[PDB]
């Protein structure tokens, strides 16, 4: 009985992989372009981070010296 | 009724005067003796609690220099 009910649980699927394969290709292209966007915005990010880091460093040494 | 302020000093001196003017036994003197008793117990409860009053002034001033520099630097970054 368990095997029977599991056979009913079984959803019918096309043995042909064309639909799946096409889905696959869409996802790969999609993650590719999203990865490019991430890369551009990530280089700009790290540049920004360097800038703010310099301003930080000025602050820290200046503050320490002046108050102490 | 305990605090070691100037006012209770002036209380003492007024008690002394009133005794002098009152002058075998004395009801004004016994009031005076209660008063000096109170001040004695107030000084016995007293604790030395001493750091230099001159140093106290100096640290008030250099601390105030600290604070002024703090606000200067803070308002400097906010600008």
């Amino acid at each position: 009985m368990q095997i029977d009910t599991l056979i009913n649980q079984l959803p019918g699927i096309s043995t042909a992989p064309k639909h799946q394969l096409e889905k696959i290709k869409k996802l790969q292209n999609s993650i590719e372009e999203k990865q490019l966007e991430r890369k551009s915005l990530e280089s700009e990010n790290e540049d920004l981070k360097l800038q703010l880091a310099k301003r930080i460093e000025t602050f820290g040494r200046l503050s320490c010296v002046l108050f102490q | 009724a305990e605090l070691l302020s100037q006012q209770d000093f002036s209380i003492l001196q007024s008690r002394l005067l009133e005794f002098l003017a009152s002058q075998t036994a004395s009801k004004e003197l016994t009031l005076l003796r209660q008063g000096i008793r109170q001040l004695k117990e107030k000084v016995s409860k007293m604790e030395p609690e001493e750091m230099t009053v001159k140093e106290k002034k100096s640290i008030i001033e250099i601390l105030k220099a600290r604070i002024a520099l703090k606000k200067a630097f803070l308002k400097m970054a906010l600008s």
